[PDB]
């Protein structure tokens, strides 16, 4: 059981680096013993999850992290029910502040929500009215991967903590420092494939390299393995989609599309790569609507569960409507 | 097609490279909950197959049916048939039409909360392979999750499905995602003529390259046309009648009863062969693929474009509803108006 | 110490404000012994379980207020056993008390099923003499029709803003923090005509920094700005799809904001901008749509696409017409 | 200690039942022909399934409803036990009654047994035909098995009209004297929505209220949508305007009502509006089809501005 | 109501007379243990007369009546019971719930030796409604059967779905009686005697017609009977029987309306769309039922005639059931009540579409109830199918693709063309071809099967019926193996059959 995103996550708020502000009041938050406030936010691999376990693991240290510390996904448990009962049952168990090592520890258990933006107004309306149920033993850590989506009475007991996404130079040191650690070998062109594939996420390009390490085998890990792992269609397939597009009928659109339907690529992977391509290239702004109106629609009817290939055919129809003509 | 299946990763014949990273993956330990998708014959279940066979020994081989009984929230004891064996267990959690929910947990449970026997043999995990994971509700998948969450020590899953859109993200990113493509036509010509020749028999280049044409790259498919082939003419020629699926020549002869007359009672008529089609327990969005495609055949002027949408949007409304057949009609009866005014004019 | 909403909670029927024709009616019903079943509903934080508290207090002193009272909340599960349990036993029971009714205060009452709901319809008609029960809820449509036809309901609306502004003065009067004008402004508007988020924002707004304006209120909850918004549509509206694509997404990675929040705050803008009404009926049935396919859990980018494709349109037409 | 309206003006006999023709004149054959056979009463619930078996029941019986007359309600447990004890016990007792008179087991919400209560309670059907006489009141008849409802008379209900509720609360009225306008008249039939007891109940919760029957006092107890502003609207979406009717929205927005109950008006006055035929049926298509994002979970005022753009969109 | 035309003895039965005569039969049968006294229905003969037990008992001590819950089995039974010197001590296993006093009912209420006050009047037991029994009393029931004290007493079980999984392990060793007294013959026979027997005139016309109207229930008609005569009429007409005029009805004569409401427009101020509009929209509302409605407009709104020739009313029709299923899929899943007030809006919306002068047919709708329950006996035929499948092979693919992509193939394959020859007359590559097709029947679990047809002569089927799945009526017919060709393949099976018993006997 190595979970290379959880076995490299900093059990130091000192190792944890480019967010040394956020550290210097987390530890002016811990040593002050009256932290009502409390949230996390930003883009997935930025390790706001990480940092604020840091800060568990220096406040309450190894003991009391198994006693006072409790972790709850929001997406995993939607339910009402579920975040009610479980968040009751570890807040009315009286545990002391009293530690065996001498620490002076501060009377609070702290609760983690890992995305809490999934919930809806009236789910968040019964937390809160959780929160104001036991404000007073535990302390709570909201996690969430935008602000705006989190109603306004959560956003009054917490003190919002903004988090930048990491440059890719630092992204790439950190790939390589953990391909160093662990002895694998991949070339920068490889990393920096990687961290183009997993755009601005260090769980998916840790989570990725890790995959890579398991399919390679003690090979040098190459472009296809990479672009393999994550599903990510060539752009050979692209190119020719928008040449059979461009000029072409629905002969060849069909033979590319069952092309790419019986490679076994992905629908998803596919609208999300062309809108991609379609939305920087030299169209006009008239049809880069259209087709980018088309691609969210085809998303939407991937999403209810309707057939991938008349979903493309159909958009390949309407690339090629706008293209050809 | 059964007999001579390969049994391990090195006697495939094609896709050297996925196996070769498929046998690296079970070369090394901590072997993660894999998602193995592509399109339906590509050998999705052989490639699961010579996985299980290279994870364990010999007794992979050995199989046994069980009859499972479950509980719903009512009080109603319905029977699973789990095909399962001392290595792991393969489920089609589909059958339940609700109870889906209920039976993932209760497998999952008693799969690892109930430790391995003899642990020597086996390794610390057992495998679960779900099958055609992508008509389970959204729920069910979020209580699969819930259960994969819960139960990563002892039980590692692999999820054999296709068309991987129906499938939710939150379950997708935590998968290592195995694609397994349909062989090309060379390639399905090349095993082809490996089971001819290593049954004595003298097919040709050509009618090899006819039935991988025509079976749509459908590698099952095309390896029982050629047994029906050998069964109803041995001497093979280059001009063969290939046996055809009935119910293909039967949405073709559909397609043509659509395209001859425009009138309502053509539409009763082609009612009752949809309502045919749909008591022959075929699924309608391989009924629309089938009509889309032999209309597409018989179409022009560039009306197939448009029409090409109305199909993916009424395929739409049939994954919203439950009575398919208003949505094929509704989509029969819109094509139809749409020949009426593009033949009318 | 305490938060300011358990603190200045009203206690009198002249203490709660905005309701006076329900509270008069009530005071009307209750000096005659008169009193029904009630069910009072509307949005949150209106003052539904202050008023029904502050009519008990009137009803019963504070010795009896823990006899003759029994709450039911978001606590207990509302389901078939809760009718079937205490409640119902609480119901049909005299008291060694004065020869009153007792009341049971039963908190999110449109939580309850069809089959709960008239299983209530049951135990309310069977005893009523002894019993006046007080449904509180949130959406009237929940439940069901019965159960509206043998309670009388109570219609709980939001509190305008030109009869809101005199509490917050007198809880800025009595709590000595800075206010200014755009301070109250964002107060009243964040706060959506109810006086407990108005309470909240106001005590977090005075423990975070210390004073009340506009962006000290905008930094410590998070709604979108207007300016912010301003910039989102005039990037929609007079750059190019690519430049505009990548400079909202550079707003939304920076910013925190989510593509529901933008489509919300850009949707509350379009009203105010004079579009003709045709493209207006274009611009809002795109939104319409991308609000149901953010809502069924797509991509963000591409819908994010879709809205920038909507005003792309838009904009053409827009300019064509000119 | 005064009664409700709702049980203090219930019909006592099956002249005064507004509701059927058909079937109130079966009940009032039955009532003197004396060989009533068990019957299951189907309907929507308040349509009044209870008052006419309990006033079919005084009629028949009459001095000994008492001891051979058997009322249960859902009130009671719903169990299995129950059911097996308490109904055969009661069929097991013996009533000096004449020849065409036998005892009454009204069974109130029969549907929410399951299916092994009512496949004994065939058996208990059939075998106590000649003591006892079943009657289940059942909100749904497609619930019943088809063994119960093939030795039982089955019996339909429908929801009261209009014009019987207007006769029954005119009625009401010239009882209880009360001053009346045709505005709060009609708008009492709005807020009533066909059911019987939510009328009598919203005309005496007024008239406790504020005495003197008017439109505007209706809407002070009640405080739905107002139909003049949402008849407004639905006319602004027809007459190819959407600033207009997006203005009356936000004026019933910020009153803070919930999407459902704007759009529950909005059906509600599309149901009887005025306008071609095929443009009520698709703007009811669109309420509908809005109606499901709303319950679905959507239910932000952009999801009432698309309708209302959508019902713009359909003429022109 | 049953009162005194109740059957009493053995000429009052209205059933037919191989099925009264062999349950007699199995009655008098145990005689020899309880007195002391020393096609399928050659089959019934055989497994009647040919072997017993040697504590003189039949092979089955218990026995099946399955069937429609009417059509007075119960009756018959009692009565056969009391032909044959028994008396009927009957039970029930609905009002029975636990396991415990089912136990006192059955093993201490009755097939002891309850030697009663009447000597000469033993006793027998009747159950009724045994499908509907909890799993635990069959087994109860089935443990009984399988005490070796020794049971002594009849057992005659009433059911009513035969296919219920807890009646699995039990009819291998019981009798079972699919028998329909539907026969007017005789139903119009004991109907003319249980006349004669209080003194009710009728022609066996008026009864004959009253048979075949009432679905050929017989306690339904005695009943009405009963209730004629307490309407005093002493003589029956055709008049009389037109009192309802139809009894296949389950009040079915409103639906014919409200249809009629959609479909016809009402002949000729009356003639404004919005009375027409709000009419149809009660009646569809009072109609009660919906999806009986939906379904009707859905199997009739092509039939009649339309004027339509460009499809500008189907297209919208379509889309207004589209809009109706995706509202009571929108109901069932969030759960809110209040998306049904819509779906009353369906019917109107055809009398919009299609009003019309003309009456045209109106027919109640057959499609959809036959439809599924075609998918429903297509999938148990699936599933038997792949239960079937030996495990090694059941593994390698899923039904759905079995179902589509192999199974007309697999027709294909196991239908080659041969000749009418013996097995010592072919040659090493027939043999091969031969061994090859009786392996593939061997694994795929398939066996042809010997069928009776009505016209009299021998046919050949499948065993469980592929052919059923994999074939379509409208395509060209393909020429079929000839009769002698699976005399020949069915003995092949048979013999390799035995020969793989012969394996694993020499291998374990
Ligand atoms: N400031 C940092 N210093 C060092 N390592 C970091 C830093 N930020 C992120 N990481 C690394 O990034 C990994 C991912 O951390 P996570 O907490 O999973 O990210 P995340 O923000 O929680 O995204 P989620 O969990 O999918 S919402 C950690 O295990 C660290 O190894
Ligand atoms: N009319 C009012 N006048 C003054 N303060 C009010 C008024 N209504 C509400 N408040 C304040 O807002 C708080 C919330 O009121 P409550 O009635 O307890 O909430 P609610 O109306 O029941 O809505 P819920 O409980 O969230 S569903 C009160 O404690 C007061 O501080
Ligand atoms: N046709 C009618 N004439 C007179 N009063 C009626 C009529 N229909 C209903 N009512 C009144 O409405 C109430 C009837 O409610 P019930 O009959 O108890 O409800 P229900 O329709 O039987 O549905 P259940 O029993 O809950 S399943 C009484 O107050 C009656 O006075
Ligand atoms: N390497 C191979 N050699 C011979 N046959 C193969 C090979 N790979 C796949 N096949 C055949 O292709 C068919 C694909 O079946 P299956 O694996 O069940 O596909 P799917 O899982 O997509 O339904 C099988 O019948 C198998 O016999
Ligand atoms: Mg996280
Ligand atoms: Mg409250
Ligand atoms: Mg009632």
């Amino acid at each position: 059981p190595v979970p290379w995103v959880e076995k490299y996550r900093p059990k130091c708020v000192d190792e944890v680096a480019f967010q040394e502000e956020v550290v210097a009041v987390l530890k002016k938050s811990l040593e002050g013993a009256d932290l009502p406030n409390l949230l996390f936010y930003g883009p997935p691999g930025t390790g706001k999850t990480s940092t604020i376990l840091a800060a568990a693991r220096e406040l309450f240290g190894p003991e009391l992290f198994r006693l006072r510390v409790l972790e709850l996904n929001a997406s995993d448990e939607r339910g009402i029910q579920v975040v009610r009962e479980k968040v009751k049952n570890f807040a009315q168990l009286t545990v002391s502040g009293s530690r065996s090592d001498g620490k002076p520890c501060p009377p609070f258990k702290i609760v983690i929500l890992d995305e809490a933006d999934s919930m809806t107004s009236a789910a968040q309306a019964a937390l809160r009215r959780t929160m104001e149920k036991e404000s007073k033993t535990t302390r709570f850590c909201l996690i969430c991967n935008y602000v705006s989506r989190i109603i306004e009475p959560l956003t009054s007991r917490c003190s919002k903590f903004r988090f930048k996404p990491l440059s890719d130079k630092i992204q790439q040191q950190r790939l390589l420092d953990i391909a160093k650690k662990e002895n694998v070998k991949i070339s920068d062109e490889g990393i920096a494939y990687l961290v183009k594939v997993s755009e601005g996420d260090l769980r998916k390009a840790i989570t990725f390299l890790q995959s890579a390490t398991r399919l390679t085998g003690g090979k040098e890990i190459t472009e296809k393995v990479i672009t393999d792992i994550a599903g990510v269609i060539p752009a050979e397939k692209i190119d020719g989609v928008f040449a059979a597009c461009q000029s072409g009928s629905f002969d060849k659109l069909e033979a590319v599309v069952k092309d790419l339907i019986d490679e076994g690529h992905a629908a998803t992977q596919l609208v999300n790569q062309l809108h991609d391509v379609v939305v920087e290239n030299n169209l006009s702004d008239k049809q880069k609507s259209i087709i980018t109106e088309k691609l969210a629609e085809v998303d939407k009817c991937l999403a209810d569960g309707a057939d991938e290939h008349l979903q493309l055919i159909s958009l390949c129809a309407t690339v090629m409507q706008q293209l050809s003509q | 097609v059964d007999k001579y299946r390969p049994c391990s990763l090195g006697r495939l014949d094609y896709h050297k490279e996925q196996a070769a990273q498929l046998r690296n993956l079970v070369q090394c330990g901590d072997f993660p909950h894999l998602l193995v998708y592509g399109p339906s014959g590509a050998g999705k279940k052989t490639r699961i197959m010579c996985i299980l066979r290279e994870l364990y020994g010999v007794g992979v081989e050995k199989l046994r049916i069980e009859h499972q009984t479950i509980t719903t929230p009512s009080k109603k004891k319905i029977e699973i048939s789990t095909i399962a064996s001392n290595y792991h267990l393969e489920v089609n959690p589909s059958d339940a039409g609700n109870s889906d929910r209920v039976v993932i947990q209760e497998m999952l449970k008693t799969v690892a909360q109930s430790q391995q026997l003899e642990t020597n043999s086996q390794r610390d995990f057992k495998v679960v392979l779900l099958t055609e994971v992508d008509k389970l509700t959204k729920d069910a998948q979020h209580a699969l999750r819930r259960t994969m969450e819960k139960y990563m020590s002892t039980c590692r899953l692999i999820l054999c499905c296709n068309s991987t859109s129906k499938v939710i993200p939150p379950i997708r990113s935590r998968c290592l995602a195995v694609r397994v493509p349909a062989p090309s036509i060379e390639d399905i010509c090349h095993v082809l003529s490996t089971v001819c020749k290593k049954e004595g028999l003298n097919l040709p280049s050509q009618l090899a390259h006819r039935l991988a044409e025509k079976s749509c790259r459908n590698l099952r498919k095309a390896l029982l046309m050629c047994e029906a082939c050998r069964v109803q003419q041995y001497p093979f020629t280059a001009d063969q009648e290939i046996p055809e699926t009935d119910w293909e020549v039967y949405l073709r002869e559909t397609a043509n009863a659509i395209v001859s007359q425009q009138t309502p009672q053509r539409l009763l008529e082609v009612r009752g062969r949809l309502y045919e089609l749909l008591t022959h327990c075929i699924p309608p969005e391989i009924i629309m693929k089938g009509l889309l495609s032999e209309l597409l055949h018989n179409c022009d002027g560039q009306l197939k474009g448009e029409v090409a949408q109305m199909a993916a949007y009424y395929e739409h409304r049939l994954q919203l509803g439950s009575k398919a057949i208003y949505h094929l009609e509704a989509f029969v009866a819109k094509f139809m108006a749409l020949y009426k005014k593009f033949m009318e004019d | 110490n305490l938060p300011w909403v358990e603190k200045y909670r009203p206690q009198t029927l002249n203490d709660l404000i905005s309701h006076q024709d329900i509270l008069s009616t009530i005071q009307k019903f209750i000096n005659e012994d008169r009193l029904p079943h009630l069910l009072l509903y509307g949005p949150p934080g209106t003052g539904k379980t202050s008023t029904i508290l502050a009519c008990a207090k009137q009803l019963y002193k504070d010795k009896e207020f823990g006899s003759m009272v029994l709450e039911l909340n978001a606590s207990d599960d509302r389901g078939i056993d809760i009718i079937r349990g205490p409640i119902l036993s609480f119901a049909s029971t005299r008291t060694i008390f004065k020869k009153g009714f007792k009341l049971v205060i039963l908190d999110e009452a449109d939580a309850m099923t069809q089959d709960a709901q008239n299983a209530l319809r049951r135990v309310i008609e069977k005893f009523t003499e002894n019993t006046r029960f007080c449904l509180i809820c949130n959406y009237l449509s929940k439940i069901i029709p019965a159960l509206q036809s043998r309670c009388t309901r109570f219609r709980f609306g939001p509190l305008t803003p030109e009869l809101m502004v005199p509490r917050l003065e007198h809880v800025v009067e009595e709590e000595k923090v800075d206010i200014s004008e755009d301070g109250m402004k964002a107060l009243v508007t964040l706060s959506s005509g109810d006086m407990r988020r108005a309470l909240n924002i106001l005590q977090s707004t005075n423990m975070a920094f210390g004073k009340v304006t506009e962006e000290t209120v905008y930094t410590c909850t998070g709604h979108p700005l207007k300016s912010d918004i301003a910039n989102i549509l005039d990037w929609m509206l007079n750059q190019d799809f690519t430049t505009a694509y990548r400079n909202i997404t550079e707003l939304k990675t920076l910013k925190g904001l989510a593509l529901h929040d933008i489509l919300t705050e850009i949707h509350l803008f379009v009203h105010r901008v004079d579009f003709p009404s045709s493209v207006r009926i274009h611009l809002l049935t795109k939104m319409a749509d991308i609000e149901y396919r953010l809502s069924v859990g797509t991509n963000e980018k591409i819908q994010l696409s879709s809205l920038i494709a909507a005003f792309q349109v838009t904009r053409d037409l827009i300019v064509a017409e000119a | 200690y005064e009664l409700p309206w709702v049980e203090k003006y219930r019909p006592v006999k099956l002249n005064e039942i507004v509701g059927n023709e058909d079937t109130v004149s079966r009940l009032e054959v039955f009532a003197r022909e004396g060989n009533v056979p068990n019957i299951i009463i189907a309907g929507p619930p308040g349509t009044g399934k209870t008052t006419s078996i309990l006033c079919l029941a005084r009629a028949l019986l009459g001095p000994a409803l008492k001891d051979a007359m058997l009322e249960l309600n859902a009130s009671n447990d719903r169990g299995i036990d129950v059911v097996r004890n308490k109904i055969k016990m009661f069929a097991q007792q013996k009533v000096t009654l004449p020849k065409g008179r036998h005892k009454i087991i009204i069974l109130d919400e029969a549907d929410s047994m399951t299916d092994g209560a009512q496949q004994a309670l065939r058996r208990t059907m059939e075998i106590y035909s000649k003591t006892t006489r079943f009657a289940l009141a059942c909100n749904a008849s497609d619930k019943i098995i088809e063994p119960i409802q093939s030795r039982c008379a089955v019996l339909r209900y429908t929801k009261l009209t209009d014009a019987q509720i207007l006769t029954r609360l005119m009625n009401v009225i010239e009882k209880e004297r009360v001053p009346y306008t045709d505005d709060g008249l009609e708008a009492i039939i709005f807020t009533a929505q066909g059911d019987m007891r939510q009328a009598l109940n919203n005309l005496q919760s007024t008239f406790s209220g504020f005495g003197f029957i008017n439109s505007e006092n209706v809407f002070k107890v009640c405080d739905e949508p107002h139909p003049l502003l949402v008849k407004e609207m639905i006319q602004h979406c027809v007459n190819a305007n959407i600033d207009e009717a997006y203005k009356i929205l936000a004026h019933l927005w910020h009153l803070g009502y919930s999407p459902e109950d704007i759009i529950g008006n909005i059906f509600r006055v599309c149901k009887t509006f005025q306008m071609a035929e095929y443009l009520k049926l698709e703007f009811i298509k669109e309420i509908g089809y809005t109606h499901m994002k709303i319950a679905e979970g959507v239910n932000s005022l952009l999801q009432m501005a698309g309708l209302l753009a959508r019902l713009c969109q359909k003429t022109m | 109501w049953v009162d005194e035309f109740a059957p009493r003895h053995y000429t009052e039965l209205l059933s037919d007379d191989f099925t009264n005569r062999c349950l007699l039969k199995w009655l008098k049968l145990w005689d020899l243990v309880v007195f002391g006294h020393e096609s399928h229905e050659q089959v019934l003969e055989e497994m009647l007369e040919a072997g017993l037990d040697p504590s003189q008992r039949p092979k089955q001590k218990v026995a099946l009546l399955c069937g429609p819950p009417g059509l007075g089995k119960t009756t018959l039974a009692h009565v056969i019971a009391r032909h044959a010197g028994y008396s009927v001590v009957e039970m029930n296993a609905s009002d029975d719930r636990s396991p415990e006093v089912f136990r006192t009912r059955i093993e201490a209420a009755t097939q002891m030796e309850s030697v009663l006050g009447a000597g000469g009047k033993p006793n027998c037991l009747v159950i009724d409604e045994i499908d509907g029994a909890p799993v635990a009393a069959i087994n109860v029931l089935l443990s009984i059967l399988n005490r070796k004290g020794l049971l002594m007493r009849p057992i005659i079980c009433i059911c009513n779905d035969q296919f219920a999984p807890s009646l699995r392990q039990l009819k291998q060793q019981a009798f079972l009686l699919h028998f329909p007294p539907t026969l007017p013959s005789r139903l119009v026979q004991r109907l003319q005697e249980v006349s004669l027997r209080q003194g009710m005139r009728a022609d066996p016309g008026v009864l004959a017609a009253l048979c075949e109207k009432t679905d050929n229930d017989i306690r339904a008609c005695i009943n009405t009977l009963q209730f004629l005569y307490s309407r005093g009429q002493r003589e029956l007409s055709v008049r009389d029987v037109q009192a309802t005029r139809v009894g296949l009805k389950d009040q079915r004569r409103g639906l014919f309306s409200v249809w009629q409401e959609v479909f016809q427009l009402p002949r000729a101020s009356l003639t404004s769309a919005s009375q027409r509009f709000y009419r149809v929209l009660h009646a569809a509302a009072s109609a009660g039922e919906h999806e009986k409605v939906v379904q009707g407009l859905f199997d009739n709104f092509l039939r009649l005639r339309l004027r339509d020739s460009s499809l500008g009313a189907v297209c919208v029709a379509l889309d207004w059931l589209a809009f109706d299923d995706l509202l009571a899929g929108a109901a069932h899943h969030s759960q809110s009540f209040q998306l049904l007030r819509y779906p009353p809006f369906l019917p109107v919306a055809f009398h919009v579409l299609f009003a019309s002068s003309h009456t045209p047919r109106i027919t109640f709708p057959s499609s959809q109830q036959e439809a599924q329950n075609r998918m429903s006996q297509m999938r148990n035929l699936i599933q038997t199918l792949v239960s079937g499948i030996a495990p090694a092979t059941r593994s390698r693919a899923t039904p759905q693709a079995l179902l589509l992509d192999a199974l007309c193939l697999l027709l294909d394959i196991l239908a080659p063309k041969l000749r009418p020859v013996s097995t010592q007359l072919y040659s090493t590559r027939e043999k091969q071809q031969l061994a090859s097709l009786v392996g593939t029947m061997l694994a795929y679990s398939l066996t042809y099967r010997q069928e009776r047809t009505p016209d009299g002569q021998y046919i050949y089927r499948l065993e469980p019926n592929v052919e059923e799945l994999c074939r379509f009526p409208e395509l060209p017919a393909r020429k079929p193996l000839t009769y002698q060709t699976k005399q020949l393949i069915a003995r092949e099976i048979e013999v390799e059959k035995m020969r793989r018993a012969e394996a694993s006997a020499r291998v374990e």
